C-alpha cells in the first residue's frame, strides 16, 4: 500500500478513487464516518476525556480512522489508496486537486456552493446528510477565511520541534502534537481547515473528500517528524487521566493503542518519505 | 468561572448565550459550543478557528450559515 501525493495521481487513479469514494457514499457507509468524526469532536474537551483531538492521541486516533477509511475504499476498488494533499507545496486554487476531474473547485461567494467536479451538489451523487447547518450541499471558500495555507518553512519549524507533546496534553500544549494540531504557534492543520471553508470548517469536515487528503498529510507529517526525532516517542506513558497513553486502547475502536499505531510501515508506506 | 450572559440580534438573527458549562441558542436552535484551556471558545460550525467569546462564536456562526435554519444536536 502506497500513499502517494495527490498532485501525482494519474488520471486513472483519480477516476478509480472518486469513485470509490462516491460508492461508499452511495451505500450509506461514508455518512458514519462523518458522524463518528463529529461525535468525537464535540466530545473531547481539555478538561476532560479526550481522544481524537486536542491530545497526544490525536494523531495515533487518525492514523487508525484513515485506515479505517482507507480500508472501506479497497472493499470497493482494492487498487485504491488515500492521496495526501502537500498544502505547503499546493498551495492555491489552481492546483490540480481542485480540478473538476478531481475534488472540484471553490464555492460560489453567494452561498457557498461547490458548482464543479464530481462532488457538487448538482451531480445527485453528493448529499450532505450528516449536518449542523441545515443544507445540504458541498460547501467551500478556498483561503475565504485565512488568507494562507502553512508554508514549507511554517512545516518545518514544527517538524523541529523534539517533544511529541508535553503536559497538560490539551490545546495549551508545547510541544510537536499540538503545533502539528495548530492549537498554538503558527498553526498548521487547523488552519487548513479554515482556509478551505464550508463543511471543512465544521465539525463536520469529512464531508467534504478534501478531509481525507488534509489528515493523510498530517499523518505523513508525523511520520517525517519521528525520522527526524527517533529519541523521541509517544507520550504520555502510563497512567495519565482522561488522556490515552502509549499502551492505552482508544475508542471507538477499544482493540488497539497509540504504541500499535506509531510505526505507519506496518499499514503502508509513502511515495516519498 | 463563566462568561456572563448575552442576547441581541446579529445580522437579523437572535443569538443568546448563558451560564448552564455555556449554552449558546440561534433562533431558539441550540448551537454546541465548547470552551479551550485558554479561554477561547470554537463552536460546531467554527470547530478549528478559536474565538474570544461565546458571543463570538455566535456571531461567527451567524456567519457561517448565511441565513440557513441550525439544525439541533
Ligand atoms: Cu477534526
Ligand atoms: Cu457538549
Ligand atoms: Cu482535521
Amino acid at each position: 500500500t502506497v500513499r502517494k501525493n495527490q498532485a501525482t495521481l494519474t488520471a486513472d487513479e483519480k477516476r478509480r478513487f472518486v469513485a470509490a469514494v462516491l460508492e461508499l457514499k452511495r451505500s450509506g457507509r461514508y455518512d458514519e464516518f462523518v458522524r463518528t468524526h463529529n461525535e468525537f469532536i464535540m466530545s473531547d474537551t481539555d478538561s476532560g476525556e479526550r481522544t481524537g483531538h486536542r491530545s497526544p492521541s490525536f494523531l495515533p486516533w487518525f492514523r487508525r480512522f484513515l485506515l479505517d477509511f482507507e480500508q472501506a475504499l479497497q472493499s470497493v476498488d482494492s487498487s485504491v489508496t488515500l492521496p495526501y494533499w502537500d498544502w505547503s507545496a499546493d498551495r492555491t486554487v489552481r492546483a490540480s486537486l481542485w480540478a473538476p476531474d478531481f475534488l472540484g473547485g471553490t464555492g460560489r461567494s453567494t452561498d457557498g456552493r461547490v458548482m464543479d467536479g464530481p462532488f457538487a451538489a448538482s451531480t445527485g451523487n453528493w448529499p450532505i446528510n450528516v449536518r449542523v447547518d441545515s443544507r445540504t450541499y458541498l460547501r467551500r471558500s478556498l483561503g475565504g477565511s485565512v488568507a494562507e495555507l502553512p508554508t514549507r518553512a511554517e512545516v518545518e519549524s514544527v517538524l523541529a520541534i523534539s517533544a511529541y507533546d508535553l503536559p497538560p496534553y490539551n490545546s495549551a500544549s508545547e510541544g510537536f502534537r499540538n503545533h502539528l494540531e495548530g492549537w498554538r504557534g503558527v498553526n498548521l492543520h487547523n488552519r487548513v481547515h479554515v482556509w478551505v471553508g464550508g463543511q471543512m470548517a465544521t465539525g463536520v469536515s469529512p464531508n467534504d473528500p478534501v478531509f481525507w487528503l488534509h489528515h493523510a498529510y498530517v499523518d505523513k507529517l508525523w511520520a517525517e517528524w519521528q525520522r527526524r526525532h527517533p529519541d523521541s516517542a509517544y507520550v504520555p506513558t502510563g497512567g495519565t487521566p482522561d488522556v490515552v497513553d502509549l499502551n492505552e486502547t482508544m475508542k471507538p475502536w477499544n482493540t488497539v493503542r497509540p504504541a500499535d499505531l506509531l510505526d505507519h510501515t506496518a499499514y503502508y508506506t509513502f511515495d516519498a518519505l | 468561572a463563566a462568561p456572563e450572559s448575552f442576547d441581541e440580534v446579529y445580522k437579523g438573527r437572535r443569538i443568546q448565550g448563558r451560564p448552564a458549562g455555556y449554552e449558546v441558542f440561534v433562533d431558539g436552535v441550540q448551537l454546541h459550543v465548547m470552551r479551550n484551556a485558554d479561554g477561547s471558545w470554537i463552536s460546531v460550525v467554527s470547530h478549528y478557528d478559536p474565538v474570544p467569546t461565546p458571543r463570538a462564536a455566535a456571531r461567527a456562526a451567524v456567519d457561517e450559515l448565511q441565513g440557513a435554519p441550525l439544525l439541533p444536536f
